[PDB]
């Protein structure tokens, strides 16, 4: 074959690249870490540095105390044994208060204080590492789209854990930690609700979900393919259209009838992503606060 | 309700986020142009955007799109219909003229520079600290073109230092000066490189550079474009394997 | 109407059939002999699905729906309103999108590029012939495809999934979901990232890829690249639809019980199967 530029054909390696400084506290960035030559066969081999301040310890040390509230009460449901913590391990699952407390956290540790304790320990990490997406954004000089972004996912997460259960009088409505547990949940919610394929939004959610990934086969295919014209140089391309920018428009005018900028692409790009948990979110806030059956509903709004 | 306002209002906004975000795609080759040039009777129902203006770096100015579009280079083809919608055959070379799939672009003739103001792409002579460090090195392998015939020896790769890649082969030709072949266009093999877009006579029409130790923006499309169109234009030369 | 920079890039040549025959565009869209050929099989599908909705007895889009043969007919044809009309649009279909790829390599071609847009195309109807061959063609009968039809279609999926319990226990189908939603999740980036560089802070010069890196390794440590990137993405969608074409294809097939069933496996191997505690003891 021609090369198709899905691994690298020789690895090329210079000094460690500490990065960019702009406004960054630079007594907050680590060491490079190793490179990996396995890596470099597809992306980069340079592992690190990270930048690590207040913020960040915040949020690791809250994720950790997440993943070892939920670990704590895995290790006990198998009765010490790590046998059996190994052989049960998708079985275990850590769950929310029962409907009889409402939203009082005045719940047993054993039978829902240690889920609120994971969530209240989930809520900080994820917000914390939010506020990281922007300010490291902000002291680079760098818009904001990222931080934007996140808050599409957040918005989902956020609905399912927090904002429907309050609006529902009940932490019992929230999702439990645990792998087979939260499928069991999610497959007897659309249960309850009528099939949640007669929710629009749901239906909208798999519309870009998909999308996405036609979405990204398209560009990703499309940059590879002329990545023999520096295509995947994309900003230069975006400040000095090259034939690359030229001949990935003119496929595709040629393939469907119009076509992107190489700026225009990463606006799709963004859009159809976060549009899948936006929409997603609005789906679950309104099931079962304003609409209990979608069945239902459909056969009274076209 | 307020489950179909919702979704009422939904739609509405993803009409105008297409509306939005067709008409940002149109910030470059609009507005469209029939085949003589001249600005084209139906456009489309979307209309130009509100124009942009991107602050570029390192002094090099700005660009502010959408704008007055202009090849700002000529174009060697002519029509082969009476009518619209036919090829445009070349009127000489289209290898030597830049058409077809030999097309380049008439971008700047300064380096990419890199997010400290130095040329982003070095030969690795020049770079310092760089070498080979995985995969097989093609310093001083031999070049082959389609037709199974030696065109040149690799003399150096041409890296991306921010990125740390490999961009180019410079390669030596039979009368002592080099050549550009971008990297994606060749096969490293255990005792060749095989370029099979070209035959070993294009070599030396491939577009050289100014300066030995940089390469402009233009040089780039020209040598991008000129080792592309091989493989339409150099079909005849190329043997099967 | 062309694109300023379009004429250039018109030259004759790259068909792969037919020489100059079909040499030519129509407005932006290449023609070409896939052209004529997805034409024609769009056409006939399109009309032989008008004709299924007129034996229907229904025009609404929401209505619509050509279902397959009952699975009495097995593997053979079923007459055209029972059963055939699905068979022959099936045939139209992958004609079509077979076709449609075939074009695009034609298009590929004459621009010199490679040929990774069709290539990539490839594997979404290698989906649908999971759904619609390879999978009804292993069970025995047309009957297990899916038909054509906006809810209808939905409501073979969920048929098919409740068949086998809550189809979320199909492992194939667990790596199909976290492609999805690693793809989804690389896109949101890869958009975000290109376009906060693009569109840096007010008065601010646009940045550098070294700032996209510089961005994510303070971030999360680590910067694929902006060649990784596309590598990726193409990638985890690619994977996301392989996987969901694998999870189908063994379902039914290999494996045609209770998926929630085949996790006992795990919870069986001798040396903890009989251990007392935990969930399953
Ligand atoms: C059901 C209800 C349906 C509606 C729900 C959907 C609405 C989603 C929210 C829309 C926000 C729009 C943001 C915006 O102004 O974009 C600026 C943007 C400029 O971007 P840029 O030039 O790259 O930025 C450069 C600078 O650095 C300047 O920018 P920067 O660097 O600071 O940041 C980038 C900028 C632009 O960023 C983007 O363009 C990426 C978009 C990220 C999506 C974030 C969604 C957040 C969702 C979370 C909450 C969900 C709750 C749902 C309820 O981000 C923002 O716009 C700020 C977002 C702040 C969010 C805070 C919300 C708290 C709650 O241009 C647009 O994207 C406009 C969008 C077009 C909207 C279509 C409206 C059509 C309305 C219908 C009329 C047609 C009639 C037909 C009949
Ligand atoms: C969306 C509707 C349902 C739901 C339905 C489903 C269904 C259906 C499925 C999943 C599946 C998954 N779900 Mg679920 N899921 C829901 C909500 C969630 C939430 C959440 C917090 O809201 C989480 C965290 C998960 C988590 C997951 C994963 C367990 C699994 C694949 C996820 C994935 O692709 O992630 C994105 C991918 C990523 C790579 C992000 C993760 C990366 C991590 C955090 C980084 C690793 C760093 C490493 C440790 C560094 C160490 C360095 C030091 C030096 C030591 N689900 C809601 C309630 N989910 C699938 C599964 O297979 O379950 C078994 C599946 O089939
Ligand atoms: C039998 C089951 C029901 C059903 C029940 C539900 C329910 C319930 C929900 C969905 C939702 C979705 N379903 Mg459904 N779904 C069904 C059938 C399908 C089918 C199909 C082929 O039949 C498909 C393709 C889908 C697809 C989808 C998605 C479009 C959507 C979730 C988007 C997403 O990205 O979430 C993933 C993204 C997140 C969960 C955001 C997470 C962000 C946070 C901040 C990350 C935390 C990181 C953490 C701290 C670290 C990681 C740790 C490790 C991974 C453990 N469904 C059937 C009808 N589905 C969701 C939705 O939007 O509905 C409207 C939802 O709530
Ligand atoms: C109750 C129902 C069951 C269930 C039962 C099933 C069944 C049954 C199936 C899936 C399949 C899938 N499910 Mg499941 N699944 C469930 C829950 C979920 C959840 C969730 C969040 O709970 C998620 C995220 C998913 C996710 C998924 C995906 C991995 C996969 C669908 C994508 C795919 O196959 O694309 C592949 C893409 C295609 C087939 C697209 C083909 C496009 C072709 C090439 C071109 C057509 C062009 C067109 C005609 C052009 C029109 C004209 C133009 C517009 C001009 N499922 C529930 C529990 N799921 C499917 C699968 O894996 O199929 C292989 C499948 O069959
Ligand atoms: C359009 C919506 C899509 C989306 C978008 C999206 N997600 C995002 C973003 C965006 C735009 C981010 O910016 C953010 C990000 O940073 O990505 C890199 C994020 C993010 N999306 C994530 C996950 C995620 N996204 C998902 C989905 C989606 N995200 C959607 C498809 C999903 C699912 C369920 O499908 C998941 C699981 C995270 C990777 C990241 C947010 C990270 C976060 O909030 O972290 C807080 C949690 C922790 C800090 C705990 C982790 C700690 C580790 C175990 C390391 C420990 C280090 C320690 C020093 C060592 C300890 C060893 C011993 C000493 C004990
Ligand atoms: C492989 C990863 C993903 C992917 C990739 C992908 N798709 C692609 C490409 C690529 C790389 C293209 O180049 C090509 C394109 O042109 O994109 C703009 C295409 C394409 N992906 C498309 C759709 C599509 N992709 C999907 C999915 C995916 N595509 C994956 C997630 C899905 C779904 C369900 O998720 C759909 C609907 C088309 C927009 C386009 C192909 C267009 C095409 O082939 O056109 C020729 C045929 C016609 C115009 C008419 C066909 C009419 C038939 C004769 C009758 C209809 C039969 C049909 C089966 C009935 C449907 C009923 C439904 C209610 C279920
Ligand atoms: C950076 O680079 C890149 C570009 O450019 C710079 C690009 O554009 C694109 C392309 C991406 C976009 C333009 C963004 C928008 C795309 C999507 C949201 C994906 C979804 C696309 C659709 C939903 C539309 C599909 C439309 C089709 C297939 C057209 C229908 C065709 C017909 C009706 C007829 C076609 C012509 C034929 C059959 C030939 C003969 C016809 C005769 C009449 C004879 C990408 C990926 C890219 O990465
Ligand atoms: C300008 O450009 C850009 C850059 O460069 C300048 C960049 O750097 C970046 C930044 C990119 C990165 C930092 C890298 C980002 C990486 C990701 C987003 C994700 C990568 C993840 C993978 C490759 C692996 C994903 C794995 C999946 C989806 C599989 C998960 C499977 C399970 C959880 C298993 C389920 C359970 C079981 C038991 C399986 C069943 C068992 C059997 C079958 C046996 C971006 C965005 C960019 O835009
Ligand atoms: C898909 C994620 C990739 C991570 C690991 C990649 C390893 C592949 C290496 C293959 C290329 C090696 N070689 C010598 C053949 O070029
Ligand atoms: C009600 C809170 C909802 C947030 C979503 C929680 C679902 C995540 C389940 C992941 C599995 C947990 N664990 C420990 C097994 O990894
Ligand atoms: C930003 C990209 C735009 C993507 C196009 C989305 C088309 C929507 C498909 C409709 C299905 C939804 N519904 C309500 C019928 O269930
Ligand atoms: C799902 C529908 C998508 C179809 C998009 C096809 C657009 C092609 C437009 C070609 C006509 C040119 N125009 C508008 C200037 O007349
Ligand atoms: C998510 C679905 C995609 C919808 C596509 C809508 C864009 C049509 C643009 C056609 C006009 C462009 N044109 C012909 C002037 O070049
Ligand atoms: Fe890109
Ligand atoms: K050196």
């Amino acid at each position: 074959a021609e090369y198709q530029n899905i691994f690298s054909q020789v690895q090329v390696r210079g000094p460690a690249d500490l990065g960019m400084t702009e406004d960054v506290n630079l007594a907050n960035r680590s060491g490079v870490g190793p490179f990996s030559t396995l890596l470099g066969w597809f992306g980069n081999a340079q592992l690190g540095p990270i930048y690590l301040g207040s913020l960040g310890v915040l949020s690791l040390f809250s994720g950790l105390m997440w993943f070892f509230t939920i670990g704590i009460w895995f290790w006990y449901q198998a009765g010490w044994n790590p046998a059996v913590f190994l052989r049960d391990l998708f079985f275990f699952s850590l769950e929310p208060p029962a409907p009889e407390y409402g939203l009082s956290f005045a719940a047993p540790l054993k039978e829902g204080g240690l889920w609120l304790i994971a969530s209240f320990f989930m809520f900080v990490a994820v917000w914390s590492w939010w506020g990281r997406t922007y300010l490291r954004a902000q002291a680079l000089g760098m818009g904001k789209h990222t931080a934007w972004a996140f808050l599409s996912a957040i918005w989902l997460w956020m609905v399912l854990g927090f904002i429907r259960p309050i609006l529902m009088g009940s932490w019992s409505e929230a999702v439990p930690y645990g792998i087979f547990s939260h499928l069991d949940w999610t497959n007897n919610f659309s249960l309850v609700h009528g099939n949640l394929f007669y929710n629009p939004f749901h239906g909208l959610s798999i519309a870009f979900l998909y999308g996405s990934a036609l979405l990204f086969a398209m560009h990703g295919a499309t940059i590879l393919a002329v990545s023999r014209f520096g295509g995947e140089r994309e900003l230069e391309q975006i400040a000095d259209r090259g034939t690359a920018a030229e001949r990935a428009a003119l496929f595709w005018r040629w393939t469907m009838g119009f076509n992107a900028t190489m700026e225009g692409i990463h606006r799709w790009a963004i859009w159809m992503a976060v549009l899948v948990t936006l929409t997603g979110g609005i789906g679950i806030l309104l099931s079962g606060t304003v609409v209990d059956n979608w069945y239902v509903w459909g056969q009274n709004h076209g | 309700d307020l489950a179909s306002l919702a979704i009422y209002s939904f739609w509405i906004f993803l009409a105008g986020l297409i509306y939005y975000l067709q008409t940002e795609n149109m910030r470059e080759g609009y507005p469209l142009e029939n085949e003589d040039g001249t600005p084209a009777a139906n456009q489309g129902p979307f209309p130009l955007p509100k124009p942009k203006t991107f602050i570029l770096p390192h002094g090099r100015g700005t660009l502010t799109v959408p704008g007055p579009e202009s090849e700002d280079r000529p174009i060697a083809l002519a029509r082969t219909a009476v009518s619209e919608g036919f090829p445009h055959a070349p009127t000489g070379d289209p290898m030597k003229d830049g058409v077809g799939p030999a097309s380049w672009v008439a971008r700047r003739d300064l380096p990419e520079l890199d997010g400290h103001g130095h040329n982003k792409i070095k030969p690795m002579k020049a770079a310092a600290g760089f070498h080979v460090s995985a995969g097989k090195n093609p310093i001083g392998l031999p070049v082959r073109g389609c037709d199974l015939e030696i065109a040149g020896k690799v003399v150096d790769i041409w890296v991306d230092i921010p990125e740390q890649m490999a961009r180019f082969l410079e390669v030596e030709l039979k009368d002592g000066s080099t050549r550009l072949l971008p990297m994606q266009m060749v096969k490293v093999q255990s005792n060749r490189v095989h370029v099979n877009a070209l035959s070993s006579d294009l070599f030396a029409g491939i577009p050289t550079i100014k300066s030995p130790t940089e390469v402009t923006l233009l040089e780039e499309d020209k040598i991008c474009g000129y080792v592309a169109g091989g493989l339409m234009y150099a079909a005849p030369k190329r043997k099967s394997v | 109407a062309l694109l300023s920079f379009e004429r250039k890039y018109r030259v004759p040549g790259g068909t792969l059939v037919g020489g100059n025959l079909f040499d030519f565009w129509v407005g932006p869209f290449y023609v070409g002999f896939f052209g004529v050929a997805t034409f024609f099989f769009a056409a006939l599908g399109i009309i032989l699905i008008a004709w299924s909705a007129v034996l229907q007895g229904t025009w609404n889009p929401q209505l619509i729906s050509v279902y397959p043969p009952a699975l009495e007919y097995g593997l053979g044809g079923a007459p055209l309103a029972k059963g055939g009309l699905w068979q022959i649009i099936t045939i139209c279909a992958t004609g079509a999108f077979v076709s449609w790829a075939l074009r695009e390599v034609e298009i590929c071609r004459k621009l010199g590029i490679g040929y990774h847009i069709p290539f990539a195309f490839a594997f979404a109807i290698l989906a649908y012939l999971t759904l619609v061959l390879f999978r009804p063609v292993m069970m025995g009968a047309w009957g297990y495809a899916f038909p054509y039809g906006i809810w209808t279609h939905l409501d073979w999926v969920s048929n098919t999934g409740y068949t086998y319990g809550n189809f979320h226990y199909n492992p194939a189908h667990m790596i199909a979901i976290s492609f999805f939603f690693t793809n989804a999740l690389a896109l949101a980036l890869h958009g975000a990232l290109v376009l906060s560089a693009a569109n840096p802070e007010k008065g601010k010069e646009m940045r550098t890829p070294d700032h996209e890196d510089t961005f994510f390794r303070d971030l999360v440590g680590y910067s694929i690249g902006t060649l990784g990137i596309h590598r990726l993405g193409l990638l985890l969608s690619l994977s996301a639809v392989f996987f969901s074409a694998l999870c189908m294809i063994i379902t039914g097939t290999i494996w045609f019980d209770q998926w929630v069933d085949w996790w006992q496996w795990w919870v069986k191997l001798p040396w903890w199967a009989n251990i007392p505690g935990g969930i399953n003891g």
